[PDB]
């Protein structure tokens, strides 16, 4: 099962995803739509039977049509009045099984609802209070606020501190991406040694480097 | 609109042990055509869904025996008799008896491991950020175990839930552990009218909360 289809809506707007059925005739078997949203398990959104009626998650029914063209093999995911906890995977699927063949998933789409154009992130790096308490390992981090669309690269000293590095999906809040990330490191290497955050960001072009300095 | 109830939400196995997961339907799961649909699915990170068991007990092509499925009416029950480390990720449960058809709410299968605290440290706005009149305060947690962890922040000695933005690792392949960011944001005035910020986690591991503050003042 093949999808195609935006990745990016913006919030008023549709969502139409393609879904090419190969192997199996529409005419015999019918397709079901799942989703799931980022924090969240998956989710039934409706069925078009081979027939070609169908039903629908009461939630969805009154702004989604799933649709079909027997002779092409295709389904569409058709749903109106997108909104930001719209933004999921969109999976195609055979369900309700009888026997092992002929029950595949599409691939899934990614589709992402935003109204924000290409931004580039502000990058802000984090050292600790100043009363904050030394062990031999101290913890800095990095904040990667307000960029949009995904995704972000981000590195410690380009790379070479990969081990004691933690970075954290990306949430998407009023349109725009955030996320954190930290490292952890030898009281002994920081702040005698420099400590450097490095962002990139593929959509804009653009590259960040931060110097993680003590507050003063 | 049948529910369908997934137990435990969690599941700690180590590898080799017997592991069960349960789903409970609010309706009978009904036949249609003779076929009782009740189907279980895994989805490991980065993947799609794979069906395992369908109609209830079948094991799908490629599935290994480990996994076996029984129930009928409301109760049913995913098996694996040896639990291998291809099997971690989370397990759902389906139902295509009643239109609208239903998952459960998922059962997440982990590695377990011995507990361990979480490594908490708090950060105050950056100046660069607060020049742009926004405030963020970022505590981090981690490498903790087990994943049941409760963050709350306190400003002045009060609970505050708005702007509080949350994200969370899954379990580190090297050390089975997890790791989690919370970030409280304001604006820069809103942050300005007070002085003590302070990230509370409250973790089996600590009979008391493990806190870590700043106050303004002092940065
Ligand atoms: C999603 O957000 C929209 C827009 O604010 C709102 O109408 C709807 O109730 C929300 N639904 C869910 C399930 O969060
Ligand atoms: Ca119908």
């Amino acid at each position: 099962l093949k999808e195609s289809g935006p990745g990016l809506v913006q919030p008023s707007q549709s969502l139409s995803i393609t879904c090419t059925v190969s192997g199996f005739s529409l005419t015999t078997y019918g397709v079901h739509w799942v989703r799931q949203s980022p924090g969240k398990g998956l989710e039934w959104l409706g069925v078009i039977w081979s027939g070609g009626s169908t039903d629908y998650n009461a939630a969805f029914i009154s702004r989604l049509s799933i649709s079909k063209d027997n002779s092409k093999s295709h389904v569409f995911f058709k749903m109106n009045s997108l909104q930001a906890n719209d933004t999921a995977i969109y999976y195609c699927a055979r369900m309700r099984i009888t026997t092992d063949w002929f029950a595949y998933w599409g691939q899934g789409t990614l589709v992402t609802v935003s109204a924000a154009k290409t931004t580039p992130p502000s990058v802000y790096p984090l050292a600790p209070g100043s009363a904050a308490q030394t062990n031999s390992m101290v913890t800095l981090g990095c904040l990667v606020k307000g960029y949009f669309p995904e995704p972000v690269t981000v590195t410690w000293n380009s790379g070479s501190l990969s081990s004691g590095v933690h970075t954290f999906p990306a949430v998407l809040q009023s349109d725009l991406y955030t996320l954190s990330s930290s490292v952890t490191v030898p009281s002994s290497t920081w702040p005698s040694e420099t400590v450097t955050c490095n962002v990139a960001h593929p959509a804009s072009s653009t590259k960040v480097d931060k110097k993680i300095v003590p507050r003063d | 609109d049948i529910l369908m109830n997934q137990t435990p939400l969690s599941l700690p196995v180590s590898l080799g042990d017997q592991a069960s997961i349960s789903c409970r339907s609010s309706q009978y799961i009904v036949h249609r055509n003779g076929n009782t649909y009740l189907e279980w699915y895994l989805q490991k990170p980065g993947q799609s869904p794979k069906l395992l068991i369908y109609k209830v007990s079948n094991r799908f092509s490629g599935v290994p025996d480990r996994f076996s499925g029984s129930g009928s009416g409301t109760d049913f029950t995913l098996k694996i008799s040896r639990v291998e480390a291809e099997d971690l990720g989370v397990y759902y449960c389906f139902q295509g008896s009643h239109v609208p058809y239903t998952f459960g709410g998922g059962t997440k299968l982990e590695l377990k491991r011995a507990d361990a605290a979480p490594t908490v440290s708090i950060f105050p706005p950056s100046s660069e950020q607060l020049t742009s009149g926004g405030a963020s305060v970022v505590c981090f947690l981690n490498n903790f175990y087990p994943k049941d962890i409760n963050v709350k922040w306190k400003i002045d000695g009060s609970e505050r839930q708005n702007g509080v933005l949350n994200s969370w690792t899954d379990q580190d392949s090297k050390d089975s552990t997890y790791s989690m960011s919370s970030t409280l944001t304001l604006t820069k005035d809103e942050y300005e009218r007070h002085n003590s910020y302070t990230c509370e986690a409250t973790h089996k591991t600590s009979t008391s909360p493990i806190v870590k503050s700043f106050n303004r003042n002092e940065c």
